[PDB]
């Protein structure tokens, strides 16, 4: 038999969350912590101070005129009014808040032998090993960032009628699947929190059979939820999902986009992470939703669906040359350099990689998330 | 691989045994050593380089 | 087998901010890169004699 002298290799896995993150420069000789101030407006409820005098000259508990309350009676009760011979009547107070983040360390290494280096039939083995090492490092770092983002969400909307992760179940009267009304509510919440948009509406083209789409935000889903999204129907019973070929004209298709529903442009991320066993126990009445085995009991699987806003978070950069993350690689080939003091044979070697990673969440209200089950 | 053959590293290195030698003469280095100065000299003969 | 028929060529070199700023107009987007830093050159793809 005759070896082909060529190898079969699988490329990297493309990364979606890492490119979004912005980088904040942190000089050394300071520590492992970064902090910022945040000045709250005058009228928000967060303005808890002790500098209040009402219109009658008497001290009052709250220093903000009226909170984030739209009630007309409350506003009329707490309006600032001034008489003609006015003096020392209305006082206001201010407040600032601080936030922080920290840097953590990572790393891994591998070993090999000189006889394996030489006598091996394949030539260029160590190049392959370096390639897989680097790919593994990149994939791990992306997974860590995605995990931290999912853990640090600020706006959470459970689907169906659930309240916590243990309650999200796909069996019974009301299964916990994503619905059109849930997406409408998520849009409403983001609009109320003043989150800026990302894209713009797509008007029509002149070519036959081309629908008009007005989504304005970007949403990341897993691979498992795509059939569920495709099967969704809107309020009037028609189809909801609009595929990309309809509006590819008169618009720009983003990377890894599957379609548009309501006001979100769905994006499929291959390396999306899901919880395992978070849901309630699954009996034999399963309609066909994915489950998992935890402690011998079949529990449902709770799935993500995430809408990262703008300026929500930044990535601390420690000696990264203004990048999100930079790796450090070392190699020592066998020889006298690796001739151990108790073993001058020197038949082995190694290669190691390490980095520093940390994240600062400036505003956690902009991050949004939906938890659902995913069909099998 | 060619550089390792020239400088005697990697696969070209002799095996190590406690009771025996590890001497390898350098044929490739020798043959290259005369060729370098054979080829170099014509470019340095005259004061001017380009005609 | 002919360099003239090549569609593209890619070269990696080491430069400092002085070289880039020697011609301001040529380069855009020079910001968004940290300079007040101190890191090993690294870049395993790049091969160089710099320690």
């Amino acid at each position: 038999f005759f070896w082909l002298k060529k190898a079969i290799i699988t490329a990297r896995k493309e990364q979606y969350f890492m490119p979004l993150a912005s980088v904040t420069n942190m000089p050394k000789h300071y520590g492992k912590t970064i902090k910022v101030y945040e000045y709250v407006p005058l009228l928000d409820d967060r303005n808890i101070n002790d500098q209040g005098i009402d219109a009658s000259g008497a001290t009052i508990v709250n220093g903000n005129l009226y909170g984030s309350s739209k009630d007309i009676g409350n506003i009329t009760s707490k309006l600032p009014l001034l008489t003609e011979n006015g003096g020392r009547v209305n006082r206001v107070g201010f407040t600032r808040i601080a936030r922080e983040g920290s840097i953590h360390k990572f790393g891994f290494f591998y070993e090999f032998t000189q006889e394996s280096i030489d006598f091996d039939s394949d030539d260029g083995l160590m190049e392959h090993l370096s390639r897989e090492l680097m790919n593994g490092a990149t994939q791990i770092t992306e997974a860590v960032l995605q995990k931290d983002l999912l853990a640090a969400a600020g706006t959470v909307l459970y689907a169906g009628a659930a309240t916590s992760d243990a309650t999200i179940t796909g069996e019974g009267s009301t299964p916990s699947v994503v619905s059109y009304k849930n997406l409408m509510r998520l849009d409403q919440i983001l609009t109320e929190n003043r989150t800026p948009t990302q894209t713009t509406i797509i008007t029509g083209s002149r070519m036959i059979d081309t629908k008009v789409i007005g989504a304005t935000r970007v949403m990341y889903v897993g691979s498992e939820l795509v059939p569920e999204l495709k099967a969704m129907k809107d309020l009037f019973g028609n189809k909801a999902f609009i595929e990309t070929q309809h509006y590819a004209d008169a618009g720009t298709i983003m990377n890894g986009e599957v379609g548009s529903i309501d006001k979100f442009r769905i994006i499929q991320v291959p390396e999306m992470l899901h919880w395992a066993g978070a849901g309630a126990q699954a009996t034999g009445a399963n309609p066909g939703y994915r489950t998992s085995m935890v402690s011998g009991q079949e529990h449902y699987d709770v799935y993500p669906m995430l809408v990262v806003g703008d300026d929500s978070f930044t990535s601390i950069g420690f000696q990264t040359d203004g990048k999100s993350l930079k790796f450090t690689v070392m190699t020592k080939m066998p020889g006298k350099e690796t001739a151990d003091r108790n073993d001058p044979y020197g038949e082995t070697g190694f290669s190691s990689i390490k980095w520093y990673y940390g994240i600062l969440v400036k505003r956690p209200e902009r991050l949004a998330l939906i938890k659902t089950v995913a069909p099998l | 691989e060619w550089n390792d053959l020239m400088r005697i590293e990697g696969k070209a290195k002799p095996p190590k045994v406690k009771g025996r030698s590890q001497v390898q003469p350098k044929l490739v280095r020798r043959q290259a050593e005369w060729r370098y100065s054979a080829l170099t000299e014509p470019f340095l003969g005259s004061n001017k380089l380009f005609k | 087998g002919d360099i003239n028929k090549a569609m593209f060529a890619i070269v990696s070199f080491e430069t400092c901010k002085a070289d880039l700023l020697k011609e301001k107009d040529r380069y855009h987007n020079l910001n968004k890169i940290d300079w007040q830093s101190s890191a090993p050159v690294n870049e395993p793809d790049h091969a160089t004699t710099t320690p």
